[PDB]
This record gives C-alpha cells, structure tokens and sequence, in this order.
C-alpha cells in the first residue's frame, strides 16, 4: 500500500 | 463535474489560489559542497515540495473528480517535471543561476559537484531563460503547470479539463492584447517547451533511480516510492 | 529564408511531398519470436529507414538553411521520435495493433519477446488509439512530424510559428471555430510531450547492454544511439 | 567525423 495512495485521502 | 463549469477567470484565481508557498533549504553554510551533501540538500528540499505538490494537486479543477489511482498515476508521472517548471519559474529573475529556495541560489559549477548534474542544470538554465525571453506570465505559468499534471501520465474527463485550461491560457494572451495569430503562436510554443521539460525529467529521472544515486543520500520512503514509479520499467541492469 | 516565404498551402504540400516510403521487413511466419530475432527484424528496419529519414529531413522547409552541426543534432536528437510518430501514424487504422511494416503487423503480446518492450508498445498502442480518437488527419501528421525535427535540440522558431500557422490553417479549412482551433492545436502538441517520453524510454533500453549486444547494429545506428548514451549515468 | 554528417551532404 503505497504512500502517495494515503495521502492523497488526508 | 464542477470543474467544466468554471469561467477563464475562475481557473485562473483558482490555480493561483492553489499555489504551493516556497520553502527553505536546510543548507549549512559551515560545511563545503560534497556530492553527499548537495544530493542531501535538493533531496530534503524535494520530499518536503513533495507533501505541498500532493496538496496543490487536489486543488487543481478536476483533478480529485478521478480515482485514487488516477491520481497516484499522475503524479507519480509528473512529479519531477513539475518541481523542475517550478524552479524555472522561480529563476527566472536570476539569469544564470537556480533559485532552488531563497537560500539556495546555485550557479552550473556548483551542479559539478555531483556526477552528471551540470548537463541537467544546463537545460534547466536554458529553460529559465527562454521563459524569460518570452515573457512568461504567473497566470501562464499556473496553467501550464496544471496541463503538465493533468497530461503527463494520461496515455475524457480530463481532456475536457484539459480544453479548459486551453481555453483559459488563449483567454490570458486575449486580455494582455496579443492578436489571434500571436495566441496560437504564443501557445504553440508554451506547450512545446513542455516537450523539453518532459525530456529533462526523463533524464534527471535516469540518473535518480541509477544504483550510485539511490544510494548516495538516504531517501524518504514517499520520494523512494516516487522513484521507483519510474525505475521499475528501466533497463534491469 | 525561402522558407519563410511558403504559404500555408506550400507548407502542406511540400511536406506531403518530401514524405519517406514505408519499406518491409523480412520476417519469417515459420519462425517463432525470439528476444534476438524480434529485436534483429526492427533494427534492421529503423536502419533502412534512417537513411530515408535524412533525406526526408533536407526536405523540410528551413532545415538546410541550418549549419551541418545543428542539422546533425537535430536528427540525433529526434530520430527514434520521428520513427515512433510514423510507426503509430500507419498503425491509426489497425487498433491493438503496431504496423510497423506491411508483412510485419504487431501485438502487445508479441512485444513481450523483449524485457521492457511491451510497456513502450503500449504507450505507442495508446498514442495511436488517440490519434484514432482525434481523427488525425495526414496534412496534420506531417506538420507534427517536421515539428518534432525542430524541436528536438531565431530562424528554427520562425520556422515553427509558420509550421503552428499551417496547423491552424488546416484546421479552420476543415471548419473548425476559433475555440476549437486553439483546443485541437494544444490536443495535438501536448501529444509530442508522449512521442518524447516514449523516445526517452525507449532510447534507455535501445543503449543498455543487454540491448546493444542482443544483435548486429549497423554503425550509423551505433552512431545514433551514443549520441544519446553519452548524458546517460556511468554506472 | 559522423557517418549522419556525411549523409547529409
Ligand atoms: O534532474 S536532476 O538534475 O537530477 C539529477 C540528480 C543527480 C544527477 C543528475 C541529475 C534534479 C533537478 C534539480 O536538481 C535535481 C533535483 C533533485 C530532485 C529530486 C531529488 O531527489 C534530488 C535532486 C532538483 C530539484 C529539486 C527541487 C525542485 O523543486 C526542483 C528541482
Ligand atoms: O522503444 S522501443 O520499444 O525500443 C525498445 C527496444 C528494446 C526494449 C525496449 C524498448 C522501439 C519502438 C519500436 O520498437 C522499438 C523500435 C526500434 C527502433 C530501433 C531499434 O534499433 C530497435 C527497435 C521500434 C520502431 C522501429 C521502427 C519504426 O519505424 C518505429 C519504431
């Protein structure tokens, strides 16, 4: 699960 | 989406609404330049633009109306043209230098200090100066900075924020008087400059994810990973 | 610069007119794909048609107005472009597939002979399906093409706002309004930001090791390819 | 001295 993909939701 | 439904005017304000402030180095002035230290420099400085650039990029018209992996997709394509357009943009008023942050101010014998940075430098030099020579607008530049996040990973929505962002780029040149072959030619040739400024990424990136630079300086595990987005499609050694 | 001086129409027709033929390739339907004899068939190709490339390239209103030097780098430069918007150009009409010559008619899955190859066939698989969507048209193809020699390294810039002049020209004759003019053009530029990534990656493979010794390459070919390896990182 | 100078004379 990348980085980018979490926050890119905070 | 709400995004196609925005004047010239409000794409405008909304991209320049939108953009990220400018950051500081953590450059020490007690120390001499080695090829550590000032792949450690533009390192830090990177990853902490890198958390602003992911913010900018979910104000950007259009832009959060895609999946979660269109997003990653975009920017994981996008991220090293778009610091670069913005350090062109910033330099602009230091003709021969790089305005990496305002206290980091580099010339191309201090790109000598690590192997095969000047030839890049070099580039982003001549890109500063060719947007200084035509002039280039903060309005403008917004612009293009968004067309180079929205087009840069993307081979319908987005086209169509892509149309708009044309649009509000011929509206600008329109207000600032510019005749109708001068807009197309103006835009013609902002837009082929991006060609160059994906050529210089390209060839930053090469160098970025190499095995002696990727073990130079530690890396963030968000940078490492934007890295990787790139490297895992070059040549396996 | 009678260059200068063309009209729109000129411009169209003296490009139409300069353009290379499409050769053939000598692949065996016998003979399965191998990583070797893959890569040997498309060098073999690119190689006869750089030589038509070149000429091409003195054809092009403005080109040879320029110094040998600029010339040179100009083709150096572009080359591996020049070659991809062709190849995708002739595949429009042939969705899935890459038409790279007309005994040699490629899939994605037979791009996967090559390690790294079939993440550059979709990309190109992706830019012809575009161009398919845009309904491009050939007087647009060879203007996007001359532009890509000039764009790849004062008089080359006024070479390309008349080359943006004719593209607009075209445009407004196929009855398209002003906003749509300005939107097509920009569709069409930012579409050579691909053709150059695509070349970027293309070209970091065709220089790695693994690449230059799979088959024979012939020594403007080799020429070609250093011209680029020479800002690539040294190990 | 490049084969492509060459050519392109
Ligand atoms: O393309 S580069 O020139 O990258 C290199 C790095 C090493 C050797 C050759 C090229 C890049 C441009 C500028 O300087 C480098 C670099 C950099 C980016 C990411 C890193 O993890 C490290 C450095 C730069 C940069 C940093 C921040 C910006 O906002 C804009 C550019
Ligand atoms: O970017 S490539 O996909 O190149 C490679 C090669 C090996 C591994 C990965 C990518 C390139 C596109 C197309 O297929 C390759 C390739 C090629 C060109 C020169 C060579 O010496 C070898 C191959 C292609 C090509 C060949 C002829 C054309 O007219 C158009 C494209």
């Amino acid at each position: 699960h990348k980085i980018l993909h979490r926050l890119l939701q905070d | 989406s709400l995004a196609l439904s925005l004047t010239a005017d409000q794409m405008v304000s909304a991209l320049l609404d939108a953009e990220p402030p400018i950051l500081y180095s953590e450059y020490d002035p007690t120390r001499p330049f080695s090829e550590a230290s000032m792949m450690g420099l533009l390192t830090n400085l990177a990853d902490r633009e890198l958390v602003h650039m992911i913010n900018w990029a979910k104000r950007v018209p259009g832009f959060v109306d895609l999946t979660l992996h269109d997003q990653v997709h975009l920017l994981e394509c996008a991220w090293l043209e778009i610091l670069m357009i913005g350090l062109v943009w910033r330099s602009m008023e230091h003709p021969g230098k790089l305005l990496f942050a305002p206290n980091l101010l580099l010339d191309r014998n201090q790109g000598k200090c690590v192997e095969g940075m000047v030839e890049i430098f070099d580039m982003l030099l001549a890109t500063s100066s060719r947007f200084r020579m035509m002039n280039l607008q903060g309005e403008e530049f917004v612009c293009l900075k968004s067309i180079i996040l929205l087009n840069s990973g993307v081979y319908d929505h987005i086209h169509r924020v892509l149309d708009k962002i044309t649009d509000t780029l011929i509206h600008l040149m329109a207000k600032a008087g510019l005749t109708l072959q001068q807009q197309h030619q103006r835009l013609a040739q902002l837009l082929l400059i991006l060609s160059h400024i994906r050529h210089m990424s390209n060839k930053g990136m090469e160098h970025l994810y190499s095995m002696k630079c990727k073990n130079v300086v530690p890396l963030s595990d968000l940078l490492l990973e934007m890295l990787d987005a790139h490297r895992l499609h070059a040549p396996t050694s």
